[PDB]
RNA sequence: CAGGCCUUGACAUGCUAGGGAACCCGGGUGAAAGCCUGGGGUGCCCCGCGAGGGGAGCCCUAGCACAGGUGCUGCAUGGCCGUCGUCAGCUCGUGCCGUGAGGUGUUGGGUUAAGUCCCGCAACGAGCGCAACCCCCGCCGUUAGUUGCCAGCGGUUCGGCCGGGCACUCUAACGGGACUGCCCGCGAAAGCGGGAGGAAGGAGGGGACGACGUCUGGUCAGCAUGGCCCUUACGGCCUGGGCGACACACGUGCUACAAUGCCCACUACAAAGCGAUGCCACCCGGCAACGGGGAGCUAAUCGCAAAAAGGUGGGCCCAGUUCGGAUUGGGGUCUGCAACCCGACCCCAUGAAGCCGGAAUCGCUAGUAAUCGCGGAUCAGCCAUGCCGCGGUGAAUACG
């Protein structure tokens, strides 16, 4: 997540299509969850800390 | 077997520009970032120099190169 | 068989419509 | 590269969610991030009262933001200002204008997150790492606490060589799920470089 | 004849404070249909454990929504009285209609 | 990567300093970024009749302390992951033996999936592991009827459609149930073999769960972080190209080479999921992609939706074919500022290699393999034949 990449989020992003999501924890480009608005690793770690409500592990 | 759509894109960085040279004369050359843009009637005969990435190529447009878009006469690659 | 654009199965596997799989 | 999260792993039975609420598949981000910056500008302000942790609940428009610590009277202030200044914090970040609540900490050493910060403490002013680490176990094991452990990683006494000091003693059954084991993480920042520093502490069963 | 629907991610919560306005209703109101069970929504993430490669890790979680439905016949004014603003749950969600 | 630009900067905190300061709308040039230029507007705090002076934020120029780096080092590191390995192990306390490293325990006999249990023993216990407590699937019950049903009767546009009812199915919370408990035989015991009853036995089936440690294993490119290095560029913005190059070599897969098959028509049975700048019933146009119109749905109540293999009927008659759909020509639809490089989808034409694959080599022991479809995450669109899930049909074999 270099710093720059963060302007990222931009009101005018000139064009609808160069919107891209990132990661708001940790600046992460790629596996993004919608939901979440994290990454994957992030997603991991707080679901961890159990800061994700209803968020548990799944067995069946 | 390619596809557009009805109303037709070209870039209006250079459609207002060749016929501005029509209007007064033919000129010469062009200087030409936009290769995504289609070819249309009122180029031909002009000399468009067609940026590959590097360098710009000097495509002069004939009448069976209608439809075409500017960057395949304009080869990005370097092979052999 | 299930690459062939122009058969039903064509289209199942391809998993779109048209004029070999109809929408009824 | 094994042993899961135990605090994750118990998430169903015998630990509950930090953060408390329901929220649709269009809200739920949002306030999960609001979540995120109210513990991240709690845990860059009230580290030195030695929080343990952060609760967070909501209804509408409201939060509960009960706030666990081993000093309250930090977070409290001179008759009460630190924790007027600390709401004012909470309601410009947040526009929703919302409650706060300060629970102590009986005994911080048998708080895992309170014992971690400590030998990270102990750590960071350069004191002898085994010793630190055997000491905390013995405070931790010598006030309830049928278990516990502490694991500090590499860099110990600024060695060139990456090590990892053990010290544990009671029991520590990971592998049980009603265990009821609080898990505590703390960093190191040293001049050589960063110390891990993991908590556990197991305390009754059923 | 009014509609609730009663949202949460723990059945405890949902399950334990739907037989209170359950409760509420029977004295005030009429026999009160009771809380009829509904599917669940679980909403599945799979992600890998490690940061780098190590495709093959995984270790998904779930998130699961309950559903509640009570219905409460005779919607006696009596019956809002018990009703309305009483509750200690935090983490359900309440829908309502006519 | 090529080219056009920017530097107290796209982001944080602070200082000195001239001047203007909040801010709004234009013009030139340009591929855009940027550079340049012009015009509206002068609220606050204090002093003054006024002119006006000084002043805080904020914004622009110049300088300073700094930002920034996906630049190097994963043998300087944290965290997290892979791995031997779900393997049956690794240790400690006290005692005892040995000058000592160490040993004993943990060895032995029986048993187990198991350092699982039993018996014995200079050992007696204990911890991390095993097992168990957690989840799903199996049978039953209680609680509940916007899902279900001529179970039951009345009505029926005969569709659970209307009345009506929680009996059944289902839905989702709690609970029961299985413990070698009972019988025979063997055994010192733990247990083994068999039988009864039972929905299920000897761990009922599947998950989650992976010990002390090993590989100076992987990752400073997710994040964090020590050290080193660049700071008119190793930072920063944009247009375009590249990550998609192709004499070749390998891995993982897809579709096949057909008759236990391919095609067309009609007809039947599922589970799990997703759905508001969304799923899109139904009507019209279009051969179709799709377009126009438009009902319902905050969704057990509407939609995606068709499940496919299957069944019935018919065609093909062993041929590179009505097998197989690569390649290529042409005409279109949709997303998107934009499909040349480099999207997917529809229609017409084209109709390749391929006749079951050398040496070698892979998976799987039961609802498994094989086979058939269905959904989801990311995402405007999509190169998904990938991944992660769901159900349908459903084998062979294990002497050892
Ligand atoms: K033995
Ligand atoms: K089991
Ligand atoms: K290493
Ligand atoms: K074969
Ligand atoms: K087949
Ligand atoms: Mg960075
Ligand atoms: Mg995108
Ligand atoms: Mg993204
Ligand atoms: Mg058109
Ligand atoms: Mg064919
Ligand atoms: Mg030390
Ligand atoms: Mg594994
Ligand atoms: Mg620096
Ligand atoms: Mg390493
Ligand atoms: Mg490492
Ligand atoms: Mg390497
Ligand atoms: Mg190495
Ligand atoms: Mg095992
Ligand atoms: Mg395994
Ligand atoms: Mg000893
Ligand atoms: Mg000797
Ligand atoms: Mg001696
Ligand atoms: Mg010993
Ligand atoms: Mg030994
Ligand atoms: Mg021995
Ligand atoms: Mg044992
Ligand atoms: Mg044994
Ligand atoms: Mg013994
Ligand atoms: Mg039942
Ligand atoms: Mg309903
Ligand atoms: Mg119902
Ligand atoms: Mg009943
Ligand atoms: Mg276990
Ligand atoms: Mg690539
Ligand atoms: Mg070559
Ligand atoms: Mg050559
Ligand atoms: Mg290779
Ligand atoms: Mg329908
Ligand atoms: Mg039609
Ligand atoms: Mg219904
Ligand atoms: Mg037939
Ligand atoms: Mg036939
Ligand atoms: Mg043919
Ligand atoms: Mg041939
Ligand atoms: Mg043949
Ligand atoms: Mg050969
Ligand atoms: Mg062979
Ligand atoms: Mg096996
Ligand atoms: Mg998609
Ligand atoms: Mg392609
Ligand atoms: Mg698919
Ligand atoms: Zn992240």
């Amino acid at each position: 997540a270099r710093k720059a990449l963060i302007e990222k989020a931009k009101r005018t992003p000139k064009f609808k299509v160069r919107a891209y999501t990132r990661c708001v924890r940790c600046g992460r480009a790629r596996s993004v969850y919608r939901f979440f608005g994290l990454c994957r690793i992030c997603l991991r770690e707080l679901a961890h800390k159990g800061q994700l409500p209803g968020v548990r592990k799944a067995s069946w | 077997p390619r596809s557009l759509k009805k109303g037709v894109f070209v870039d209006d960085h250079l459609l207002e520009k060749v016929l501005e040279l029509n209007a007064k004369g033919e000129k010469r050359l062009i200087k030409t970032w936009s290769r995504r843009s289609t070819i249309v009637p009122e180029m031909v005969g002009h000399t468009i120099a067609v940026y590959n990435g590097k360098q710009h190529v000097p495509v002069y447009i004939t009448e069976n190169m209608v439809g075409h878009k500017l960057g395949e006469f304009a080869p990005t690659r370097t092979y052999r | 068989g299930k690459g062939d654009r122009r058969t039903r199965r064509g289209k199942i596997w391809r998993g779109t419509y048209g004029k070999y799989r109809p929408r009824k | 590269g094994n042993k899961i999260h135990p605090i994750g792993f118990r998430l169903g039975i015998t630990r509950d969610w930090e953060s408390r609420w329901y929220a649709g598949k269009k809200q739920y981000r949002h306030l999960l991030l609001e979540d995120q910056r109210i513990r991240g500008l709690l845990e860059k302000e009230l580290y030195s009262a030695g929080l343990a942790r952060v609760d967070i609940e909501r209804a509408a428009d409201n939060v509960a933001v009960t706030v666990h610590v081993a000093k309250p009277g930090v977070v409290i202030g001179r008759g009460g200002e630190r924790i007027r200044v600390l709401r004012e914090e909470l309601a410009k970040l947040t526009g929703k204008n919302v409650a706060l609540n300060v629970q102590e900490v009986q005994n911080p050493n048998l708080s895992a997150p309170l014992v971690a910060q400590r030998v990270a403490e102990q750590i960071e002013r350069r004191f002898a790492v085994r010793r630190a680490i055997k000491q905390a176990v013995q405070r931790v094991m010598e006030s309830g606490a049928k278990g516990a452990k502490v694991i500090v990683s590499g860099r110990i006494g600024g060695a060139e060589q990456a090590r990892t000091e053990w010290a544990a003693q009671g029991r520590v059954p990971l592998h049980t799920l009603r265990a009821n084991i609080d898990y505590g993480f703390a960093l190191a920042r040293t001049t050589y470089g960063v110390l891990g520093v993991k908590a556990y502490i197991f305390l009754g069963e059923v | 004849k009014i509609r609730i629907k009663l949202r949460g991610f723990d059945h405890k919560t949902l399950d334990a404070s739907a037989q209170k306005i359950v409760e509420a209703a029977r004295r005030s109101g009429a026999q009160v249909s009771g809380p009829i069970p509904l599917p669940t929504r679980v909403r599945r993430f799979t992600v890998i454990r490690g940061p780098f490669k190590h495709k093959d890790s995984r270790e998904h979680f779930e998130l699961r929504t309950h559903n509640r439905l009570v219905d409460i016949i005779n919607p006696n004014r009596k019956t809002i009285e018990q009703l309305m603003t009483l509750d200690l749950p935090t983490g359900v969600e309440i829908e309502i209609k006519t």
